[PDB]
Parts: structure tokens; sequence; C-alpha cells
């Protein structure tokens, strides 16, 4: 296999800025027929990789002019002259002049924007769930920025670290912000035995943690 | 033209052998090589092998040599990949790909949708869809935020939607997390306190792996009951 | 012709 090495592996850029990714191979990529088959793909999360530039500098159909390809022998470069929210994804460089066709590790382009404080929301167990014997409390921390956050489930004031499910959403192609849902699960029984349920998160935007809570069985 | 339709998600039991297909169209299926690629959830793409439909000649990397068998039905423009003696590692998403850069007015780089495999001895499980609503009339002002919890399901594919896809604004669906043989998805939608509850909001969930098609509805409520 | 990657050879 001919090894494709990309760098940088993570790429922080603001919108409007410029970016470059370098790709390099273990051996030359010039085919006996004289062509150099080195291409660059962009995989969005959940979708198959998509071609942007084939044979070092050729742009595929529809690809914006913002993308440029250059390189030779063993050293190649992809460039984004201007970065937009759409560019969000992982960029790969591939090789098809040798068998096997091989790919680089990838380069996640991470957008930078102004800060945004999360929007918290707490939801009490549902009647439908309680009947089953469980009580899942849910907290949504929406549209925040940056990605650095930590949530805290203080049941009756005590830090509950047990049965908490956190799931994050990738950066949004609209907001360039993130979201997450912290979900605490207790038994109907345990749920019954306490009055205060607090979801508080510490995020850059505020020196004082963002706190959200409800008193059981009250408005 | 040019499109590769691959077979849908497959659950397999360790040691078993799956078989997937990829139907091509828009180019001469008999004239080029078709590649099969594996993208283990951990990003990296890796080539498995390729097959020349025309004469049924194959090519495989040393690794997948005893783990894959390529085949094609030319009269049907359909190629088949079969992974044998499955394991945990065999869990990834497989694409079929067609590349060709030697004719300027006919550049081809197309991929299938991907055939996600899940190797597990685990048993299918319908989901538990619970609506999530704010107790009483406690609104931040301007907007309210409803939710929907989907839990205790396997395998991984789930189709959550809002008001049958008519609600695309203000929604967030979070990645399903696996908690001991069982998944859990959730999603939030944010509308103006003027719409809801005066205007219905429903959470449409489907788990085809067990033919579940639930339409939970977010009704207003009171102090935890 | 053509290679396993559909190149002229």
């Amino acid at each position: 296999d001919i090894v494709m090495t990309q760098t940088p592996l993570s790429l922080p850029v603001s919108l409007g800025d410029k970016a470059s990714i370098s790709c390099r191979s273990s051996q030359a990529l010039v085919h006996s027929n004289g062509n150099t088959y080195l291409h660059w793909y962009l995989q969005k999360p959940g979708q198959s990789p998509k071609l942007l530039i084939y044979k070092v500098s050729n742009r595929f159909s529809g690809v914006p002019d913002r993308f440029s390809g250059s390189g030779s022998g063993t050293d190649f470069t992809l460039k984004i002259s201007r970065v937009e929210a759409e560019d969000l994804g992982v960029f790969f460089c591939s090789q098809s002049t040798h068998v096997p066709r091989t790919f680089g590790g990838g380069t996640k382009l991470e957008i930078k924007r102004a800060d945004a404080a999360p929007t918290v929301s707490i939801f009490p167990p549902s009647s439908e769930q309680l009947t089953s014997g469980g009580a899942s409390v849910v907290c949504f921390l929406n549209n925040f920025y940056p990605k650095d956050i930590n949530v805290k489930w203080k049941i009756d004031g005590s830090e509950r670290q047990n049965g908490v499910l956190n799931s994050w959403t990738d950066q949004d192609s609209k907001d360039s912000t993130y979201s997450m849902s912290s979900t605490l699960t207790l038994t109907k029984d345990e749920y019954e035995r306490h009055n205060s349920y607090t979801c508080e998160a510490t995020h850059k935007t505020s020196t004082s943690p963002i706190v959200k809570s409800f008193n059981r069985n009250e408005c | 033209e040019v499109n590769l339709q691959q077979s849908g998600t497959v659950l397999a039991r360790p040691g078993a052998s799956v078989r997937m297909s990829c139907k091509a169209s828009g180019y001469s299926f008999t004239s080029y090589w078709l590649h099969w690629i594996k993208q283990r959830p951990g990003q990296g793409l890796e080539w498995i092998g390729g097959i020349y439909p025309g004469n049924r000649d194959t090519r495989y990397t040393q690794r997948f040599k005893d783990k894959a068998k390529l085949t094609a039905v030319t009269s049907a423009n359909t190629a088949y990949m079969e992974l044998s003696s499955l394991t945990n590692e065999d869990s990834a998403v497989y694409y079929c790909s067609i590349i060709y850069f030697d004719y300027a007015d006919f550049i081809m780089d197309y991929w299938g949708q991907g055939t996600t495999v899940t190797v597990s001895s685990a048993k299918t499980t319908a989901p538990s869809v619970y609506p999530l609503a704010p107790v009483c009339g406690d609104t931040t002002g301007s907007s309210v935020t409803l939710g929907c919890l989907v839990k205790g399901y396997f395998p991984e594919p789930v189709t959550l939607t809002w008001n049958s896809g008519s609600l695309s604004s203000g929604v967030h669906t979070f990645p399903a997390v696996l908690q001991s043989d069982l998944y859990t998805l959730s999603s939030s939608v944010t509308v103006t306190s003027s719409t809801w509850p005066s205007q219905s909001i429903t959470c449409n969930v489907a788990h085809p792996a067990s033919s579940t098609k639930v339409d939970k509805k977010i009704e207003p409520r009171g102090p935890t009951i | 012709t053509k290679d396993t990657n559909n190149n002229l050879c």
C-alpha cells in the first residue's frame, strides 16, 4: 500500500479565511501513462465521500472555484481560498495510480465563530414512561459555542454521576454551533423520593454556570 | 446518469456470512472495474477489492483475501459482495465505487449509499417513544421547546421526523447512544409559544428492523402527571 | 487495456 499522510489532522478556521491541507505519499504517484492520479474527496457526516478534485488540479462538476489543487511527484496540496459553512466535513486525499487505491486519514475542518451560550431545557419524566417503572429526566443544551461544556445533574442538590447519557451533534452547517442532550435515568421509586432536579452547565459564555431546574409535582 | 444502488442495512450474527449487492447504471457495467470499500465508523477508508464484470476477473487485498468474495450478474448490471466468518471488526459501512478519469467528457467518480452492517448476537427490540413536554405553562417567552425520546431499540437505523417532515426548523436530533445492547435517540424541536399547543406537533418515529411506525404526540401537561 | 483503477495501461 502506498501511504497517504495528511496534515493538519484538525483544522480551525473562521469563515472567510483561507485554508490548506497537505497530502504526501510513500511513493510517487505518476502513472506509467504519464498521468498523476491523486484526488481529494469531502465526506459530510452520514454521506459517502464526494469528489472535489481529480488528477491533482482538476475540479469535478459543480465544485466551487474556491477549491484549488496543486502538487507533484509525492507532495500535494488542497486549498480553500475562502471558507464557508458548507465546507464543513472531513477532507481526504486519495491515490488511484497504484493498486491498492488508498486514502489519507482525513482532515476535519472545524469552523470558528463568535461565542454563543447554550439554551437549556429540562423535561420531567413522562407519564407514559413512569407507568413502565422508569423516570428519564432530560436536558437539552441547544445552539451553544464553543464545543467546550459540562453539564451537572444535581438531584436534591447532590451531584448525580450515574445513569447520565450525553450525546452531541456535530457542528451545524447553519450556526457552526453545537448541541447536546444530557439524560439522567432513575427508577420511578428514586424519582419519587426527591423534590429538586437541576441541570446546570458550565460554559465559557458565563462565569456563573447556567442552571435549569424544576420542583417535582409543581409548576 | 450513473448511480449505484446498494442493499440496505444488515444485521448478522458472528461467524455468519452476509451478502450485499450494488446495482449500477449509466455506464458500461462490463467495461470497467468496480471497487468495494469499507469505512469502519472510525473515519478511515480502506479498499477491499474490485471486479471486472465483463470477464468476472477479480482483485483483493491480502487482508480481505479470505474474508470477501466478489461476484457480478452482467445481465442484471449487479455486483455482489459477501463477507464470510463475520466478527466485530467486520462492522463498518461498505460502499461500491466506480472511478474513471481517462476521458475528459466522461469523468466518473460515484459511490453507492453504503450498506451498514452490524455484527451482533443481540436481539432486535422495538423502541419506546415518549413525548417530552414542559409541565404547565412555563414558557421562556417567544419560544417553547418540545422533545421526543426514543429508547431501548436495536439495530441502529431509526427514522425520526417532525410533523411528517413539515417541521424542519428548530429541530435537533442527537446521535443514538448504545447502552448495553440497546440504543437511545432523542430529538428536540423549537417553535413559538404561539403555535403550540394551539397547533399540533407530532413526533413520527419508525424502526423498520421490527416494522414499528409510531406517531407520538406532544400534548401539554401538568405537574408530573 | 486498463488497470484495476481503470487507467490506460
